């Protein structure tokens, strides 16, 4: 049974802020990692962590009219080798 | 009449206009006959639909007579038929909204989010040009490090299309293989992006290289990484390798030569988690040129025996082709020739030569 | 059908400092002392009312009165530049003197010019855009007051014999439903003095109104009797408050000497209905509040007036009409929601100029 976040979408945005929502997988989530970077340049990525119980995340410090890519990982503590770290990714653009 | 497509999360606009370019009564209705919004003069009164909060219209555009409909933060569930309502005639606009997302090493899965009843086809080309055709869900089973740039997925419905871009990064120290094909004189670049977790672990590593000759069982540089700082311990005299100081592991060869060829191993160890990290790397080098009468194209390095070398101008046919590593033409014809080292489907190395006599 | 101008004719005074008496003296003539209504025979005329061009004139003759009556202190209005699309849309403010003037409407009469005539239906129902049969011609309309208000049509003419409802098109929940009453429902709005408390922390902004509950339920009981005749099919008349928006629409809004009363009308439309009542079982305290930064009804753009008068502000009004919207849809599970609407002042006068038509 997969342990990958699903149904990632952009709830609401402003020229400087995203507000995203995903849906939890099947297994227990020890925390969700938000990794976001502008299109093409992976190296300039910024990542932060929220605890496994929250369903949405705010993202501040964005440039207007810019394409960004957003990836959400989930890490499950209860299974050391039964399950792994998965991620879902989409793209979006600030006005 | 009209059909409009849209990217998930974008903003699109369904422009309706009438005869009188002024302020006159008009409204918008959906397929279910629900009022989308209303207007009392210049000000906007909100419609009863659940999209009222998200959807909006431009009050400013009332002068020109245009009655736009704006849907910020497009979702899949907006695809529908919409009716512009002036009493003389109603213009209907049909709307389908798609979205692209990537689920789940050496393999990745792409899932395309689609509205109901749609019948769409989905092309996607790699940064290196690899053309992958598919339906609702696309699966990329075999990936190599070279195919780790920006992939472009173009979605097509009956005749209308929408274009999406998605970045793909291939993890270095997973099972994915690394190979680089260069003609002589081009600089070679190797990148080994690591997972974000291991950036703060810190550790040390080196690369060993073996050429055609059994003499060079081991060689190449040794280096130490702490925080996001890459510092080399020792560098080989023969290649003038340049390793990037910044955290993404960047290694450069000034230009490719035959002696700089053969399989190599990159080993990274780290005191944090004490798990031996290995990485396989190959470099294949082509030289294609004509000296005096003779014309020659040969390739050096570790190549699968199956692939084939050919000398040919694309106008005419292959003057010579063999399954060997070296191909040579004698007293060659005038023209714009080519050397192709190639697989069954695709060409691995293409060089364009032109002979003068 | 003609598209002419009509000269007004109101009974002015020409001596007091009343605004409407000053405006009527400079542009209006005295009322006709001997009117003549020639009753036509067996004629029928398709009196459309939502396409009446006569109401488009009254609305432009009232905007010219508000620019001579209540001069705003700061008239913030939008102004765009012809640039295709960042469109240049910079505001243009105007600073004028703000003298607190008297304010009271006066009944005016729109009269036909030389060469035209005004028709007038006389059916007790008239249906709105339907052809009547008792068509009679006149030369000047009846008494029309220029009262500007939302959600409740104030001072004016009453229905003849029964509460009728008018709407351009039902079941399309976009057109407002004009409801005309056949009995004058009164309303009194005051604030004597007793609240000179300007601020609270670093009330004069408070007023109230009263509605006779024992009299108001009768007229509301007849409205639901007419609305159920249009929907008598497992559906249910359910009133409600406003659905949000600008503060001049969510609440009631009328004027009395520059006091822009914004009366909260939730304890008047909260009740759900059926053939029986759901109110209670006299003095419905309609909490009001004087405002200062308003949104103009004569176009887009805010405004700001002078602070209110010290005390004794009384509005001995009437209620002749009622503006109601409708909330339909596929989620409508046998219900009928009639939220208060209004705001479009053209709809305020179409409820008054429905009987006439200018013909040549």
């Amino acid at each position: 049974v997969s342990d990958v976040p699903r149904d990632l979408e952009v709830v609401a945005a402003t020229p400087t802020s995203l507000l995203i929502s995903w849906d939890a997988p099947a297994v227990t989530v020890h925390s969700y990692h938000i990794q976001y970077w502008p299109l093409g340049s992976y190296q300039r990525y910024q990542v932060f962590s929220v605890p496994g119980s929250k369903s949405t995340a705010t993202i501040s410090g964005l440039k207007p009219g810019v394409e960004y890519q957003i990836r959400v990982y989930a890490e499950t503590g209860g299974a050391d080798s039964d399950q792994s770290m998965g991620w879902i990714q989409i793209g979006y653009r600030t006005e | 009449k009209k059909v409009v497509l849209g990217k998930k999360g974008d903003t699109v606009e369904l422009t309706c206009t009438a005869s009188q370019k002024k302020s006159i009564q008009f409204h918008w209705k959906n397929s279910n006959q629900i009022k989308i919004l209303g207007n009392q003069g210049s000000f906007l009164t909100k419609g009863p639909s659940k999209l009222n909060d998200r959807a909006d219209s431009r009050r400013s555009l009332w002068d020109q007579g245009n009655f736009p409909l704006i849907i910020k933060n497009l979702k899949i569930e907006d695809s529908d038929t919409y009716i512009c309502e002036v009493e003389d005639q109603k213009e209907e606009v049909q709307l389908l909204v798609f979205g692209l997302t990537a689920n789940s090493g050496q393999s990745l899965t792409l899932t395309l989010e689609s509205p109901p009843g749609s019948s769409p086809s989905v092309q996607c080309r790699s940064p290196r040009g690899k053309n992958i055709q598919g339906g609702k869900t696309l699966s990329v089973s075999q990936l190599e490090l070279q195919d780790s740039g920006t992939w472009t997925c173009t979605v097509l419905q009956n005749q209308k299309k929408v274009e999406f871009k998605i970045d793909i990064v291939v993890l270095a120290f997973q099972k994915a293989s690394s190979i680089v094909y260069k003609k002589e004189g081009e600089q070679v670049e190797f990148s080994f992006p690591l997972a974000f977790t291991v950036e703060k672990l810190t550790g040390s590593g080196e690369l060993w290289w073996q050429a055609e000759r059994a003499s060079s069982s081991k060689s190449w540089i040794t280096f130490d990484l702490k925080n996001k700082e890459v510092s080399v311990k020792r560098v080989t005299q023969d290649p003038k390798l340049q390793m990037g100081k910044k955290l993404p592991l960047h290694l450069t060869l000034p230009q490719a030569l035959p002696q700089y060829a053969g399989s190599g191993n990159l080993t990274l160890a780290l005191e944090a988690k004490t798990g031996k990290l290995h990485q396989e790397v190959n470099l294949v080098v082509m030289r294609a040129t004509q000296l005096q009468k003779n014309l020659t194209c040969e390739v050096w390095g570790p190549t699968s025996p199956k692939l084939m070398l050919s000398l040919k101008l694309e106008n005419k046919e292959a003057k010579v082709s063999k399954r060997e590593k070296a191909v040579w033409v004698l007293n060659p014809e005038a023209g714009m020739w080519q050397c192709l080292l190639s697989d069954s489907g695709q060409v691995l190395l293409e060089s364009n030569i032109k002979v003068l006599p | 059908d003609a598209e002419t101008t009509l000269f007004c004719a109101s009974d002015a005074k020409a001596y007091e400092t009343e605004k409407h008496n000053v405006w009527a003296t400079h542009a209006c003539v005295p009322t006709d002392p001997n009117p003549q209504e020639i009753h036509l025979e067996n004629v029928t005329e398709e009196f459309n009312m939502w396409k009446n061009n006569m109401v488009e004139q009254m609305h432009t003759d009232i905007i010219s009165l508000w620019d001579q009556s209540l001069k705003p202190c700061v008239k913030l209005t939008p102004l765009c530049v012809t640039l295709n699309c960042l469109i240049n849309c910079n505001t243009s403010a105007i600073t004028q003197a703000c003298p607190k003037v008297s304010f009271e409407p006066i009944p005016i009469h729109y009269c036909a010019p030389a060469g035209f005539a005004i028709l007038k239906c006389k059916d007790k129902k008239f249906n709105g855009t339907g052809p009547c049969p008792s068509v009679s011609t006149v030369q000047c309309t009846h008494g029309i007051k220029p009262v500007v208000s939302t959600q409740l049509l104030l001072n004016g003419s009453l229905a003849e014999e029964e509460v009728m409802i008018r709407s351009e098109n039902i079941t399309n929940n976009a057109k407002n439903i004009l409801v005309q009453f056949n009995t004058p429902v009164q309303i009194n709005c005051t604030r004597p003095n007793n609240n000179t408390r300007k601020s609270i922390r670093i009330d004069i902004r408070q007023a109230h109104c009263n509605v006779s509950k024992a009299t108001w339920n009768e007229t509301l009981g007849k409205v639901v009797k007419q609305l159920r005749k249009h929907f008598g099919n497992n559906t249910i008349i359910r009133f409600a408050n406003s659905s949000g928006g600008d503060l001049e629409v969510t609440t009631h809004s009328f004027n009395c000497g520059g006091e822009f009363f914004y009366c909260n009308t939730s304890g008047l439309f909260n009740s759900t209905w059926i053939s029986n009542t759901s109110v209670q079982g006299d003095s419905i305290t309609l909490p009001c509040r004087i405002k200062q930064i308003i949104n103009m009804w004569q176009r887009i753009g805010q405004a700001m007036y002078a602070p209110p008068i010290q005390g004794v502000i009384r509005c001995v009004s009437n209620i002749t009409g009622l503006i109601l919207t409708r909330d339909g849809g596929s989620t409508n599970s046998t219900t009928e929601t009639f939220r208060p609407g209004g705001g479009d002042m053209r709809d305020n006068w179409r409820s008054e100029l429905y009987k006439y038509k200018v013909v040549k």
